[PDB]
C-alpha cells in the first residue's frame, strides 16, 4: 500500500520478479466515513407481552410486528433471562438491523421443563401444543418476569397430552409454526384436569382429548417463554431499531467519492458513492444481484460501486527497477475523484494534481508515461491494442523516470510493382546468408 | 376459462425485490396449468344459487379471476370449521372465528372482518327452520357498509378482533385476487397495481389470523349471466418465470 | 469451402483478494488458512495470458510475407477480388479491414467491452442484460485484457498476405518473388492439375465467370445455414459463458446464511461467523480453481488450433496444396484468409466436376515394328476414339504430341498400334 | 503444489492430526479431521487433473516432434515455414530436458534486385516450338537464364529449359535465337 | 525417465550420422554414404542455385 | 466413477437423504444434507471437466 510497486510485490508473493505488465490488488483501501439512512416509524407496542395475563401453552398468543421501531434495551430490563437458544441470529444481532416482519410467540411455561421444548424432543408438548418453525432465524428465550412489571397468572394453565380422531385413531399433531386445532381445544376445555381421555364428537367425527395442568408450577417470578422469529426480505424492510448506529452520519454529500461503510436499511457493506443522473424501487440491482445504485430520501440518485473497482495494472522492468501504472478502461478525468482508494504515493500524486502524470490511451489512463513516436519490434511490456511500453534507461536510484508510450510498428515488406503486361518483374537475391 | 401460463395467469409476484429481464426458477404456491377452476355466477334478473352449502377446502390458498378474460365482485366467507346449522339440518354454518370479505357499495368499498357468526332467531334467518340461504342484496355515505348491513341481518357478529376497509376505483377490465395463509397470518393479493398489462398478484394487506383456515364459501349475491368469477386452487409447484423489461412476469412454465 | 480456426483464448485477470473477500479483514485473516492462494491464482493467470500472447506473436510471425505487390483497384482482372481487397484501396476510409471482414464482424454479436472508457460507460448507463457481463468486471473483480494487436495491424498482415498470393510458389525455393498477375497464376494453377493450355485459352471467360460466382456467393453465406459461421458464434458464446461463470457465483450462499460477508458478520457471533465465512471462502476458492483449470484446458486447445492455422496458412494460402482433403474438397486452386473474432477464417476454392463421362483408356502405346519404343502420357490418359490425349481433369480429345508424352520401358499391358502412329512413335 | 498444501489447516484448528486428536473431544475432532481430509483430497484431485491435461499436451508435442524429425532432420523439407523461415537447407536435433531441441539452417537473401522476366520464349519462324525455364527465369539483359535463388545470368541451354505448348504471353524473338530454339 | 542420457545421446548421434544420406534418391530402402559437403551442395542446387 | 461415488457418505452420518431426514432434527438435516450435496456436485463437476 505504499507504492504500486509494493502492491505488485505483495501480490504474486515474491521480491525478485521478471519484467512485464501485471494485474495488481489493492492494499490501501479502508472505509473512512460511515453512512446510515433508515425510515422512522411509530414505536412497537409490547404491552401485551409483559403487562397482561400470561397465556397458556395450549392456546399461546402470537403477535406479528410490522412497520414499527423497537427498542431491545428496554425489553431486556423487564425480564431476567435464564437461557436463550437462538438458531441463525444472536440477541446482539436482534438489537440491530431491519426486518420485514417480527413474530413473537409467548406463553407461560415452567423453567424445569426446558427439555420439553428443545429441538428433537418426542414429548407430548411439542407434539400437541407448540411446534417451533425453525425455517426462519428464530431465538427462544426463557425468562422470569416480575409481578411488579404487570404480568399475572390466573385460571388454569393446561397442555394437551393426547388428541386423536377418527376410527383409526390418527394423532392430531401440530405443524411447525402452528397451534392446536379448535377441535382439540374444545375437547380439552371440557376434559378433566387429572388427565382422563374423554370422548367427544365435533362435526360428525369422533375426537378424543386429554390434558394436564401445570398451574401449580408457577410462582411470583413467573417463568415465561418468548419465541422471536424474524424474516429477511431485502427491499421490504420495515422493523428497525429506534437507536441510530453511533458512528454514522446521516448526510452523504460530504462522503461522496470516499470508501465508506453504509447501513442503509438494515444491510451492511462498504463502497464508494457517487452522484449520477439515472423509480419503481429504491435499490437498483444488476443481473447478478449486486446493488449498483439507490434512491435517497431527497431528490438524488447515488450509484454505488465496491470499495475497489478500478482495474490497476503495473508496468515493471526488472532491470533499472522502474515502474508505471495503468488504470484500465477509465478516463483520466475520473481518477482524481477516486484517489483515496489507491496506494499512498499514488494518492499523494493525484491529490495536489500534476496533469503531466495522466495520459489517455486506447487501453485506459496511464501514469508515469510520456508520449513518444519510437517503435520497438520486441514487445515485453505489452499494454494491448498494439501498444508497448518503452522502459527508461535510468535506474531507480537516480530518481523515477517516465516510460515511453506507443510502439509496435509494422514490418512493411518490400514492394514489387506489377508491370501488368506480357512480361513481369522478379525480385532476385544478389547476396545470401544462413540463419539458424 | 383455464389457467394459461403464457399469459402468466394467477402467478404471485415474489415479495421484496423487483426483478427485471431475468428468468427465475422458484418453487412456491402457484396455480396448476390447465385448471378450469369452479365457475360462480351471480344473477341480475332475489335469485341466488346454493353457493352457501358447499364448504370448499381451502388448501394452501386460492386465486380468483374476476370479471372478463358487468364485473361483479365476489363475496367470501373463510373459516376453520364447517358444519350444519342447528334445528334445520342446513349446511353453511361456520364455527369459531370466521373471516368475511364483503363487497359493499357497487364493488368499490370492501369490508374485511374476522369474527364469530351467531345465527339470529327470526323468520328466514339461520336456526329458525324457515332457513333457505343467506345472501347479500344490492351519494351520501351510509351505503359504504351496506354489505355489512346485509350480512348482520343473518348473523350477530358479536366479538370482532380485526376490521378494515379498502377503497377500490370502479373499472371493467380483468382483475385477480388471491388469499394465502402462512405463519405470519393471512395474505391478500391483488393485481390493482394497474401498471402496463399487470395481471400479476402483489401483496397489499395482511390479516392477523393465526388459526388455520380450512374452508371457504362463496356468499351468494343478487343485483336488482352478468357475473362470472373462477376460483382456482394453489399448489406447491415448481415454476419458471420470465420477467420483462418493465419488471413484470410475462411467461411462466409449470415444470 | 469455409473453415474457421480459433487461435486464441480470452485473456482474463482476476483480483483474487477482492473476489474471495469483499474488503473484510476477518475474511482476509481466515483466507490465510488456505495458504498463498491469491498469489498462485495471479501467477497462473499471468502465465496463461503471457503464453497466449506469445502464441499470437508466433502465429503472426508465420504470416511474415517478405515481399508483396501493392494492392490496386484492378486485382485479378476478370477475376473479381474486390470482396477480399482492403477497404482503403477501395472506396472511402483508410482502414485495412476488407468488406468481407466488416461483414463477418458486423453479423456476429460480440458485445464489445470498450477498453478506453468502459468504466465510465458502465457508470453512466443503467442496468441492462446485454452489457451486464461487461459491467460485472468492475463489480465482481475481474478484467478482460485487450488483444496484443489492433485490428488495423491484423488487417495489414492479411492484406500483405493477399498481395503476395499470386507471386509466391512460382518456382523452386522461396527466395525469389515474381510479380505475375492473379489471372496468370490462376491459369497456371489450373494447368498444373491437368487442364490443357488449349482448353484454358478457349474457355477463359467461362472460368472467370465461374470463379466470380463462387466468390460472390459469399454475400449471403453468413447466415444460420453456414457451419463455420456457427463455429464463430459458439466460440464467442463459450467465452461469454466462461465469463458469466466467473460472475453469478458471489450470489451463492454455499450453505451459509447469506452470500455476503457483512450480513454474516452482523447476524452471528464471533465463533459461528468463522465457519460461515469459511463456507463462503471455500465456495469462492472452488469457483476460482475451476476457472483457472478451464483456462489451462482452453489454452491447450488454442495452441493446437494455432499450430493447425499455421500450417493452413503456410500450406494452402501461400502455395497450392496437392495433398488431398487438407484444404476443402475437390482439387485445391487458391485459398484466402481473413481475420475472424478470436481466430482466422479460411476460404478454399475447389475444382469440382459437375458431369462425368466414361471412356476406355490405355496404360501406354508401343510400336509393332519397334516394340522397344513405347510412350506413356503425362498428366493425362490415352483415350480411344485411334488414340488421342486427354487432360485427366477435363474431357478434351487432343492429338498426341511429344509435349504430353514420355518414353518409358515396354510393358505387357501396353497396346500395340500399326497404322496412324503418333509422331512420338514415328521412326 | 503438493508439499505446500500439507501445511494448510483448511479451516481446522491445526495443520496436523496429532494435535487435533489431543486438543479436542472425540466428537469434535471428527469434523476437523474430515476438513483436513477434504482439503488434501481436493489437492490430490487437482494434481491428478493437471497431470492428465499436461500429458495430453505432451502427447500433442510428441506427435509434432515425430512429424518434424521424419520431415526435416531426416529429409529435405520443401515445405514453407514448417521448419524455419526462408528455404530449409538442413536441420539438426539434440536432446533437451524433457524434450528435443531443433536447429533449422535456412537460406536467407540479404540484398534484392528487380529484373524483367518472361513466361517463355518462342521462335517467330516456328511458332509451335516454345520453351520455358525449369528452376529459374528468362531474364532480359538479349535473354539469359538465371537461378531462382541467386542472381547469376547464364546462356540458355537445353539442360535448364523444356519444350512447352505455345501461348500468347510468350515473347517473340527473331533476331538472336538461343540454342534450344535454333532449328 | 526410462532412458539414460547415454542412450538418448546414442540415438541422436546415430541420427546425425545419417543426415547426408537417407533421401538421396526416391525410396527409403537404400542408404548412400555421401559426404556432408556434397549433400549440402546438392540441396542448394535443388533449392535453385 | 459416477456409479460408485453415490455410495459415499462424504462425512455425513449416511449416504441416503432419507436416513438423514429420519434420524436428525431439522437444524442438523440441512447441515448433513449439504455434506452430501457438496460431494455430489464435486463428482459431477469432475466428470464434466
Ligand atoms: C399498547 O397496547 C395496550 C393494550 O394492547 C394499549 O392499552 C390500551 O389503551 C387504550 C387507549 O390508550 C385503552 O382504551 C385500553 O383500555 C388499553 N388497554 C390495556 C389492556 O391497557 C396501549 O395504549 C398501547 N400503546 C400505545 C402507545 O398505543
Ligand atoms: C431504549 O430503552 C432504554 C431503557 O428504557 C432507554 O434508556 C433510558 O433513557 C432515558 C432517557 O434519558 C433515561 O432516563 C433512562 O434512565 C434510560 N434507562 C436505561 C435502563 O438506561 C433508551 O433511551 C431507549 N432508547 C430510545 C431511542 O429511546
Ligand atoms: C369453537 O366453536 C364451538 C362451537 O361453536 C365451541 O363449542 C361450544 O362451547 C360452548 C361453551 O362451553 C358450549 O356451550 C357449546 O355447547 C359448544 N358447542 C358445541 C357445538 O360443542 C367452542 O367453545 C369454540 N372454541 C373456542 C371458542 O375456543
Ligand atoms: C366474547 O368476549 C368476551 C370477553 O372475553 C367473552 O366473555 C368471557 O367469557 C369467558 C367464558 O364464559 C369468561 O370466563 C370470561 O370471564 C368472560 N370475560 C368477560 C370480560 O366477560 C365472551 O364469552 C365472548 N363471547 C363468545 C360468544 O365467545
Ligand atoms: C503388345 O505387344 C507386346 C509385344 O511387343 C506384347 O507383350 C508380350 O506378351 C507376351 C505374351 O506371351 C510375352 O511373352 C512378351 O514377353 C511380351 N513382351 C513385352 C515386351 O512385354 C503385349 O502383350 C501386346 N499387348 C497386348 C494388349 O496384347
Ligand atoms: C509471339 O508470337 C505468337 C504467334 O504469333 C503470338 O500469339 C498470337 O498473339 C496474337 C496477339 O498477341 C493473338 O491474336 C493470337 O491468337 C496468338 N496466336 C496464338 C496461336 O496463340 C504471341 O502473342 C507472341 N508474343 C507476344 C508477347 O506478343
Ligand atoms: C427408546 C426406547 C427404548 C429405551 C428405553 C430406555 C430408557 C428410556 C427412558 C427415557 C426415554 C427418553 C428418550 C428421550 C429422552 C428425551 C425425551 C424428550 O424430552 O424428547
Ligand atoms: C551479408 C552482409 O551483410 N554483407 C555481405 C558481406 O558479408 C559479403 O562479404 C559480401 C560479398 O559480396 O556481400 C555483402
Ligand atoms: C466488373 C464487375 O463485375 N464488377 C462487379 C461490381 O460492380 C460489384 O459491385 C461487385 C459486387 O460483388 O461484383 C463485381
Ligand atoms: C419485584 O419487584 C419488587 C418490588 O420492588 C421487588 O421487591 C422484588 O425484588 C422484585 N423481584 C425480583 C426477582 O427482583
Ligand atoms: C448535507 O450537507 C450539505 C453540504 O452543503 C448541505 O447542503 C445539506 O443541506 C445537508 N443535508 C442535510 C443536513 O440533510
Ligand atoms: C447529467 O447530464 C448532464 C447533461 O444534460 C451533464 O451535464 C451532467 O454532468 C450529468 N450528470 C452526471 C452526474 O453525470
Ligand atoms: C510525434 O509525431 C507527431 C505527429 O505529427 C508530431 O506532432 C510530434 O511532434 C512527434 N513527436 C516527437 C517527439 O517528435
Ligand atoms: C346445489 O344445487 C345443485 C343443482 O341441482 C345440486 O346438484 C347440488 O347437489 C346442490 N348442492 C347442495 C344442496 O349442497
Ligand atoms: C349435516 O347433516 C347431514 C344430514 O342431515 C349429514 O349427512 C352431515 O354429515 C352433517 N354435517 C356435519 C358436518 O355434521
Ligand atoms: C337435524 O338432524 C338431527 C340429527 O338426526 C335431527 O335430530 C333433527 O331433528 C334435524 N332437524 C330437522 C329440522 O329435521
Ligand atoms: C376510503 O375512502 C373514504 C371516503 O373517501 C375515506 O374516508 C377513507 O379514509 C378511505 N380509506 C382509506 C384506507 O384510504
Ligand atoms: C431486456 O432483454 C431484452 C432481450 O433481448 C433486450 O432486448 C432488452 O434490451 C433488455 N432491456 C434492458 C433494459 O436490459
Amino acid at each position: 500500500g505504499y507504492n504500486d510497486y509494493t502492491q505488485l510485490i505483495c501480490s504474486y508473493g515474491d521480491f525478485n520478479m521478471k519484467s512485464g505488465v501485471y494485474s495488481t490488488s489493492y492494499y490501501s483501501a479502508k472505509p473512512v466515513g460511515a453512512y446510515y439512512e433508515a425510515h422512522v416509524y411509530p414505536d412497537c407496542n409490547f404491552t401485551e407481552l409483559f403487562r397482561e395475563r400470561a397465556p397458556t401453552i395450549m392456546q399461546y398468543k402470537r403477535e406479528v410486528f410490522t412497520r414499527c421501531n423497537y427498542n431491545l434495551s428496554l425489553l431486556l430490563s423487564l425480564v431476567q433471562v435464564d437461557e436463550f437458544v437462538c438458531d441463525k441470529i444472536t440477541p446482539e444481532a436482534l438489537a440491530t438491523g431491519c426486518y420485514s416482519s417480527l413474530t413473537v410467540d409467548w406463553f407461560a411455561f415452567p423453567y424445569a421443563w426446558k427439555s420439553y421444548l428443545a429441538i428433537g424432543s418426542a414429548d407430548r408438548i411439542v407434539r400437541f401444543n407448540y411446534n417451533q418453525d425453525y425455517s426462519n432465524p428464530s431465538c427462544r428465550i426463557h425468562s422470569k418476569v416480575n409481578s411488579s412489571i404487570g404480568i399475572s397468572y390466573a385460571g388454569a394453565y393446561s397442555y394437551i397430552t393426547n388428541c386423536n380422531y377418527g376410527a383409526t385413531n390418527k394423532d392430531d399433531v401440530v405443524k411447525p409454526g402452528g397451534r392446536a386445532s379448535q377441535q382439540c381445544i374444545t375437547g380439552a376445555l371440557n376434559s378433566p384436569t387429572t388427565g382422563q381421555l374423554w370422548a367427544y364428537n365435533f362435526g360428525g367425527v369422533p375426537y378424543r382429548v386429554s390434558r394436564l395442568t401445570y398451574t401449580d408450577h408457577l410462582s411470583d417470578p413467573l417463568d415465561m417463554v418468548y419465541v422471536i422469529t424474524v424474516k429477511y426480505e431485502p427491499g421490504a424492510e420495515t422493523v428497525c431499531p429506534k437507536q441510530i448506529r453511533p458512528d454514522y452520519s446521516t448526510n452523504i454529500t460530504h462522503l461522496l467519492g470516499s470508501c465508506i461503510s453504509y447501513d442503509i436499511y438494515g444491510i451492511t457493506g462498504t463502497g464508494v458513492f457517487q452522484l449520477c443522473n439515472a423509480r419503481q424501487q429504491k435499490f437498483v440491482y444488476d443481473k447478478f444481484d449486486n446493488i449498483i445504485g439507490f434512491h435517497s430520501d431527497d431528490g438524488n440518485y447515488y450509484c454505488v460501486a465496491p470499495c475497489v473497482s478500478v482495474p490497476v495494472s503495473v508496468i515493471y522492468d526488472d532491470k533499472t527497477n522502474q515502474y508505471a501504472t495503468l488504470f484500465g478502461s477509465v478516463a483520466c478525468q475520473h481518477i482524481s475523484t477516486m484517489a483515496a482508494q489507491f496506494s499512498r504515493e499514488t494518492r499523494a500524486s493525484l491529490v495536489s494534481r500534476n496533469m503531466q502524470n495522466l495520459l489517455q490511451t486506447s487501453v485506459g489512463c496511464v501514469m508515469g508515461f510520456h508520449e513518444t513516436n519510437d517503435t520497438v519490434e520486441e514487445c515485453h511490456l505489452s499494454l494491448g491494442q498494439s501498444l508497448c511500453a518503452i522502459p527508461p534507461n535510468t535506474n531507480l536510484r537516480s530518481g523515477r523516470s517516465t516510460f515511453g508510450l506507443g510502439s509496435l510498428a509494422y514490418n512493411s515488406p518490400l514492394r514489387v510493382d506489377a508491370l501488368n503486361s506480357s512480361e513481369f518483374k522478379v525480385s532476385l537475391p544478389l547476396n545470401f546468408t544462413f540463419g539458424v | 376459462e383455464p389457467i394459461d401460463m403464457n399469459k402468466a395467469d394467477g402467478v404471485i409476484y415474489p415479495n421484496g425485490r423487483t426483478y427485471s429481464n431475468i428468468t427465475l426458477q422458484t418453487t412456491n404456491l402457484f396455480p396448476k396449468n390447465g385448471d378450469l377452476g369452479t365457475q360462480y355466477v351471480y344473477s341480475a334478473s332475489a335469485f341466488i344459487s346454493n353457493y352457501s352449502y358447499y364448504g370448499n377446502p381451502f388448501g394452501d390458498g386460492i386465486v380468483i379471476r374476476i370479471g372478463q378474460n358487468k364485473k361483479i365482485y365476489p363475496a367470501l366467507m373463510l373459516g376453520s370449521s364447517f358444519g350444519n346449522f342447528s334445528a334445520n339440518n342446513k349446511s353453511g354454518a361456520y364455527f369459531n372465528h370466521t373471516l368475511l370479505i364483503l363487497p359493499s357499495k357497487c364493488g368499490t368499498v370492501f369490508q374485511v372482518a374476522y369474527c364469530l357468526l351467531q345465527p339470529r332467531t327470526e323468520s328466514k334467518c339461520p336456526g329458525n327452520s324457515n332457513y333457505v340461504s343467506y345472501f347479500l342484496a344490492d351519494t351520501s355515505d351510509e351505503i359504504r357498509r351496506n354489505g355489512l348491513r346485509d350480512i348482520r341481518k343473518f348473523f350477530n357478529l358479536v366479538n370482532c378482533t380485526y376490521f378494515e376497509e379498502f377503497n377500490v376505483t370502479a373499472d371493467e377490465r380483468a382483475e385477480w385476487f388471491g388469499i394465502v395463509q402462512d405463519a405470519q397470518g393471512v395474505h391478500l393479493y391483488t393485481s390493482r397495481k394497474n401498471g402496463f398489462n399487470s395481471n400479476n398478484l402483489f401483496l397489499f394487506a395482511t390479516v392477523p389470523i393465526y388459526d388455520k383456515l380450512n374452508y371457504y364459501t362463496v356468499i351468494p349475491r343478487s343485483v336488482i349471466a352478468w357475473a362470472a368469477f373462477y376460483i382456482y386452487p394453489l399448489h406447491q409447484l415448481s415454476y419458471l418465470l420470465n420477467f420483462d423489461v418493465n419488471g413484470y412476469i410475462t411467461q411462466a412454465a409449470d415444470c | 469451402t469455409q473453415e474457421y480456426i480459433e487461435t486464441s483464448i480470452q485473456k482474463i485477470t482476476v483480483d483474487c483478494k477482492q473476489y474471495v473477500c469483499n474488503g473484510f479483514a476477518k475474511c482476509e485473516k481466515l483466507l490465510e488458512q488456505y495458504g498463498q492462494f491469491c498469489s498462485k491464482i495471479n501467477q497462473a493467470l499471468h502465465g496463461a495470458n503471457l503464453r497466449q500472447d506469445d502464441s499470437v506473436r508466433n502465429l503472426f510471425e508465420s504470416v511474415k510475407t517478405p515481399q508483396t505487390v501493392p494492392l490496386t483497384t484492378g486485382f485479378g482482372g476478370e477475376f473479381n477480388l474486390t470482396l477480399l481487397e482492403p477497404l482503403s484501396v477501395s472506396t472511402g476510409s483508410s482502414n485495412a479491414r476488407s468488406a468481407l471482414e466488416e461483414l463477418l464482424f458486423d453479423s456476429v454479436t460480440i458485445a464489445d467491452p470498450g477498453y478506453m472508457q468502459g468504466y465510465d460507460d458502465c457508470m453512466q448507463q443503467g442496468p441492462a442484460s446485454a452489457r451486464d457481463l461487461i459491467c460485472a468486471q468492475y463489480v465482481a473483480g475481474y478484467k478482460v485484457l485487450p488483444p496484443l494487436m489492433d485490428v488495423n495491424m491484423e488487417a495489414a498482415y492479411t492484406s500483405s498476405l493477399l498481395g503476395s498470393i499470386a507471386g509466391a510458389g512460382w518456382t523452386a525455393g522461396l527466395s525469389s518473388f515474381a510479380a505475375i498477375p492473379f489471372a496468370q497464376s490462376i491459369f497456371y494453377r489450373l494447368n498444373g492439375v491437368g487442364i490443357t493450355q488449349q482448353v484454358l485459352s478457349e474457355n477463359q471467360k467461362i472460368i472467370a465467370n465461374k470463379f466470380n460466382q463462387a466468390l460472390g456467393a459469399m454475400q449471403t453465406g453468413f447466415t444460420t445455414t453456414n457451419e463455420a459461421f456457427q463455429k464463430v458464434q459458439d466460440a464467442v458464446n463459450t467465452n461469454a459463458q466462461a465469463l458469466a461463470k466467473l460472475a453469478s457465483e458471489l450470489s451463492n450462499t454455499f450453505g451459509a446464511i447469506s452470500s455476503s460477508i457483512g450480513d454474516i458478520i452482523q447476524r452471528l457471533d464471533v465463533l459461528e461467523q468463522e465457519v460461515q465465512i469459511d463456507r463462503l471462502i471455500n465456495g469462492r476458492l472452488t469457483t476460482l480453481n475451476a476457472f483457472v483449470a478451464q483456462q489451462l484446458v482452453r489454452s491447450e486447445s488454442a495452441a493446437r488450433s494455432a499450430q493447425l492455422a499455421k500450417d493452413k496458412v503456410n500450406e494452402c494460402v501461400k502455395s497450392q496444396s496437392t495433398r488431398s482433403g487438407f484444404c476443402g474438397q475437390g482439387t485445391h486452386i487458391v485459398s484466402f484468409v481473413i481475420n475472424a473474432p478470436n481466430g482466422l477464417y479460411f476460404m478454399h476454392v475447389g475444382y469440382h466436376p459437375s458431369q462425368h463421362i466414361e471412356v476406355v483408356a490405355a496404360y501406354g502405346l508401343c510400336d509393332s515394328a519397334n516394340p522397344t519404343n513405347c510412350i506413356a502420357p503425362v498428366n493425362g490418359y490415352f483415350i480411344k476414339n485411334e488414340w488421342s490425349y486427354t487432360g485427366s481433369s477435363f474431357y478434351a480429345p487432343e492429338p498426341i504430341t511429344t509435349l504430353n508424352t514420355r518414353y518409358v520401358a515396354p510393358q505387357v499391358t501396353f497396346q500395340n498400334i500399326s497404322n496412324n502412329l503418333p509422331p512420338p512413335l514415328l521412326s
